[PDB]
């Protein structure tokens, strides 16, 4: 998994996992590549 | 994942 930077993966107990971004500000299930 | 659309990002992420 290559990790972006300004992204954080974040996985909450529920089962959660949201790649948010603080760059663009956007959120999504996908995995980014660039 | 199929998941509903995450929650709307502003500065930090909350779910």
């Amino acid at each position: 998994p290559g990790l972006p930077s300004g992204w954080e993966e974040r996985k909450d107990a529920k089962g959660r996992t949201y790649y948010v971004n603080h760059n663009n500000r956007t959120t999504t299930w996908t995995r980014p590549i660039g | 994942e199929l998941e509903s659309p995450p929650p709307p990002y502003s500065r930090y992420p909350m779910d």
